[PDB]
């Protein structure tokens, strides 16, 4: 079943969205027991970008490794070029999708620094 | 053993700049290295454009600044590991402030930003690319995405 590549691909990213979501709120959580200037506050959003940097690294990964097993499946004959031209399109959606999410992730973490 | 990391930044950053109408003059690697590479971080781009153009219009930059912009960064990217996906997150990542620099006239720090992107290659990231079947193994993990483009 071709979906199932997507549907893996899905998990892992909504996964690596929740780990996000963690781990800025550790930093916010370290951060709240301080008492901040502006260098510092502005290093916690840098290190928040830095942090959606590498989920959207993870989950360009996870694509890759998508990408790999749709070309296996291909060779197997279990999917044809269309339909991995269609699961191309949606794991862009997805990371798209995944994208969105983790900046307003972010945006939220700065919301709660300042206020 | 392994390739020439140098040499791979050279070529990348090389590449990044002269897509940009910008020309950067400052073991051996098989073309397919560099081709793949360029590849996954236009690609990379062309996903997470928006994310780095936040950043990139958020940073302040200044010769005696920019290292610790880039420290924080790719010490946050790898700080619980590596994969093949952090590292085209880095490679692109070293990309947009080199563009950010000469879009700033401050093109001098495109040579320091590919040093800093060398000794974290050959410091940290070797190994771990060794112990992973070196970019020949990147190659391969990328080829099927290739292969639809």
């Amino acid at each position: 079943d071709p979906k199932k590549v997507l549907d893996k691909a899905k998990d892992e990213a909504e996964n690596r969205v929740r780990e996000l979501k963690q781990r800025l709120e550790e930093l916010y959580k370290e951060a709240r027991k301080l008492d901040l200037t502006q260098e510092m506050r502005q290093e916690l959003v840098d290190k928040a970008r830095a942090a959606s940097l590498q989920a959207n690294g993870d989950i360009f990964y996870a694509i890759l490794r998508a990408l790999a097993e749709a070309e296996k499946l291909k060779k197997a004959g279990l999917v044809n070029s269309q339909q991995l031209d269609e699961l191309k399109r949606r794991l862009e959606e997805l990371a798209e999708e995944a994208r969105r999410k983790a900046e307003k992730l972010r945006d939220e973490f700065r919301l709660k620094l300042e206020y | 053993t392994g390739y020439d990391n140098r040499e791979i930044v050279m070529k990348y950053i090389h590449y990044k700049l002269s897509q940009r109408g910008y020309e950067w003059d400052a073991s051996p690697v098989p073309p397919v290295v560099h081709l793949t590479l360029r590849q996954a971080g236009d690609d990379f781009s062309r996903r997470y454009r928006r994310d780095f153009a936040e950043m990139s219009s958020q940073l302040h930059l200044t010769p005696f600044t920019a290292r610790g912009r880039f420290a924080t960064v790719v010490e946050e990217l790898f700080r619980d590991g590596v994969n093949w996906g952090r590292i085209v997150a880095f490679f692109e990542f070293g990309g947009v402030m080199c563009v950010e620099s000469v879009n700033r006239e401050m093109s001098p720090l495109v040579d320091n930003i590919a040093l800093w992107m060398t000794e974290y290659l050959n410091r940290h990231l070797h190994t771990w690319i060794q112990d992973n079947g070196g970019w020949d193994a990147f190659v391969e993990l990328y080829g099927p995405s290739m292969r639809l483009e």
